[PDB]
């Protein structure tokens, strides 16, 4: 809890009313109470602000005029937001200490303030940086490196020889550093290449749970600075994503794709291997990638929903347009 | 967008 | 646990034809059943083949019982006696059973009467725990967190903090409840985290599959309603709300803020955008692409299906370029008038 | 690890020109590859490339020796002998060593010799584990489950109960065999579960990967072939059959039922539905959409591919409208037949 002039102070915003307000937390506008901030940023909610009862509100400076409580008046009020939650924030951390059920080995070297979880498990030769927190149950595999202030919580799975930066954030059931899927072929008879690559993860990284990154096959597997990956994501081996791209949920990405800096890549895309997208990409929902991205933009695919009998001729009409085609083709001829 | 932020 | 058909009968509300003690001693297909089993007959064209089933004892319909070779169960469902049979005849574990030396407690944890915790598990300050709940072995439970009466979660279920889950639920191995979504603010192309600080409200009767992923709300909640059931490695973004008794299959994606109503069900594969609402009793068909709001009840569908590679290159490369299509079929029909 | 030139060679059925006395101490790429190394070369567009490479031996065919600068193994196949290579000079290593006393084992478990049970595992009654298995740390094994002699279990991998696992399969992280299937009934809009008393068989050389979930049958078995091959992020219904030496790639969806023969490849993020079969030898590519029985074998695809925004819109639009476009041109037909 802050007094609300500090508040403005530490977000460079204009206070505009009661500064000795305390602020204890962040809330939605249709749920602030007495004690709250919140922040808005659609117009539309400017005729009813008289019916929020946050004591303030973050906003711009055309909001002003139907402020009717203490405001904050900003550039940004998402930004504002983001900054005014971290500063109120309440999560708690994955682990706090070391956990006497903690399985750590002897030759694992910690760093100032480490914590490290219950029934978490830390194999031989692992390195876990200054103010690292590794949530309960998760395993870190051998000679596996996690920069200082990076955070795993419950139940990660880090594998042997994987590389992370400073200030990385892993949600749960995440997996990094699974074989990638790499098989030659003997009559018929798969026949498993060892993946002896790594994943080598930057700094400010983000990812999800239940998403996996599987490890190079003999080159690494390698995710850029200040990327965001979403949950229920697949990684294939040898993917290289560059600085700051974000991915969405459910996304599949096949071996050896290179993605540029600043993508976007909307949820359940399917992303095609061997190839390169470019910097500056953004990838509709659903994107089927299937083909190199060379220009920056958005790129978009798919039929979208219909009411079910208007779908069953559409698609019959679709898979048979060859012969559409052809008969469009026979009537210039004849005409 | 779909499926975007 | 073995049973007497009589009494099997009884709990059934079914109508005994034959040998009131015959003992039934487990729930089988029509072809893998032995001695001892009951099974179930939902499709008449079996009557012919009822003697080439070696079960006790044959859940069916009124109108089947002259074509029975067996005891008969006469119901006017079979599928659901089936389904109320299993259950009375379950061979499936629990989780756990007592509360395991290995499991890690929280001393501020609550735990109800007949709670059972496997080893390994992990629960955090302030949880509590409701009569017979039941944590799989390797979970973690988080901070604060409540989990009603008579829930189950199997082994290495994660549930982060401040989540409430009601009561009879079942959570499958690999699932995770509460994790942060995306929540970033653009600051010159540089991401800024923004703390997700609203929960996961999971109701009553819930199940929930194996490796599916529930986000919390930024700052108001995710909410599943009661009665929901959903599959295998589903999304649910921060803010979704789900009503009550909906439907969810396996794969299904949905982005944050959507809104889905009672009484839906939503194919498996399905993509669903976000900041926007599904009505009441809507059925999306697999692999849907659901980039709008839904508004009246009813079917829908997308998707172009399989055609042999050869035949697929034409029709994507036709559908590709349909604009240019369309403007020759209307400059055919101007020169025609 | 480390292994003279010659004797590597003599594994691998290579032909050996330049000194077996080299050591070799590992596998790399061209790019990377250093003394000690050994890399292959499967594209002889590298052939003027070589001088480049500091390996120290190349694994590469009769017709690119001549363009060698080290020590090269002549093969007929560069890419099999590079697998075969890498298994030989393997890094990997296991999931645990011995048994760790943090594991939680009932004493009714049965385990054969060289069994290793790595921190924090737990082991229900009645479980079986061949000789040479390893359950990685984290891992959970229902009760009754047997899993065979060779295979193998990354960490926080989830084994239900009466599951059965064949001899040397390699299953990743955060993966779950034998959850129950998305089975109910239902009563008046109510969900009336239909316990899933069912099994997973898994044969012999199943490989799986990372957070895949097969679920356990309804009565019958869920049942996955032998020397079956399965990526992340995979979902394998109650009662999918899989036949033998079938390749799933990553994030395919396989509702109830499905039967999928032997030697298929299901392309990645495929969706097959079920209740229908799929014969042997079917290639089906990436996000397939697969709603109808496939009875011959061959490739198979669908999937209208990425466009500019602005053109999908107009591409989406008119698909949309497809029936009145086919109503036009229907109409211009009759016209330009006279009647
Ligand atoms: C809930 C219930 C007892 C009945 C039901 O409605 C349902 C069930 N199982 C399904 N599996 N898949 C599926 C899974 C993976 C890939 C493709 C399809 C569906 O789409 C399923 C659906 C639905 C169909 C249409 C809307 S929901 C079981
Ligand atoms: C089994 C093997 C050694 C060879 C193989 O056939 C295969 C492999 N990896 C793949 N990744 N993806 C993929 C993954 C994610 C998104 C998109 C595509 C495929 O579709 C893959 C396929 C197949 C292609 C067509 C049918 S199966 C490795
Ligand atoms: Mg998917
Ligand atoms: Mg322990």
């Amino acid at each position: 809890s802050i007094r609300l002039a500090d508040l403005a102070q530490q977000l460079d915003a204009e206070l505009h009313g009661d500064g000795d307000i305390v602020i204890t937390g962040v809330a939605s506008m249709q749920s602030a109470q007495t004690g709250h901030i919140t922040f808005m940023v659609n117009p539309k909610y400017r005729e009813h602000l008289g019916l929020c009862q946050a004591s303030a509100v973050v906003m711009t400076q055309d909001d002003l005029p139907f402020a009717k409580s203490a405001a904050l008046v900003v550039k940004n009020p998402y930004l504002t937001y983001a900054r005014m939650a971290q500063i109120l924030d309440t999560t708690p951390q994955p682990a706090q200490n070391i956990a006497p059920s903690a399985v750590i080995d002897a030759t694992a070297k910690l760093g100032n303030n480490v914590s490290i979880g219950a029934n978490a498990v830390i194999e031989s030769g692992v390195e876990l940086g200054d103010n690292v927190i590794i949530g309960a149950g998760c395993f870190v595999g051998k000679n596996s490196k996690i920069g200082a202030g990076s955070r795993l919580w419950a139940n990660v799975t880090i594998y042997h020889e994987i590389q992370i930066g400073q200030n990385c954030l892993i949600q749960s059931g995440t997996v990094v550093g699974a074989d990638g899927f790499g098989y030659a072929n003997d009559r018929g008879n798969w026949v498993k290449i060892p993946q002896i690559g790594r994943v080598i993860i930057g700094d400010r990284v983000e990812i999800g749970a239940c998403t996996t990154i599987d490890r190079g096959a003999l080159d690494d597997t390698i995710i850029g600075n200040g990327v965001i990956i979403d949950n229920q994501c697949q990684i294939a081996h040898n993917v290289v994503i560059g600085d700051n791209t974000a991915v969405a949920g459910g996304v599949i990405m096949a071996g050896s794709l290179k993605i540029g800096r600043y993508c976007m890549i909307g949820g359940a895309s399917v992303i095609n291997g061997h190839m390169e997208i470019c910097d500056k990409v953004t990838v509709t929902g659903m994107g089927m990638v299937m083909r190199p991205i060379t220009e920056p933009g958005v790129y978009s695919s798919g039929i979208p929903l219909q009411p079910n009998k208007v779908w069953r001729k559409t698609a019959a009409l679709v898979m048979n347009i060859d012969d559409m085609s052809k008969r469009l083709k026979s009537l210039e001829r004849k005409v | 967008l779909y499926m975007l932020p």
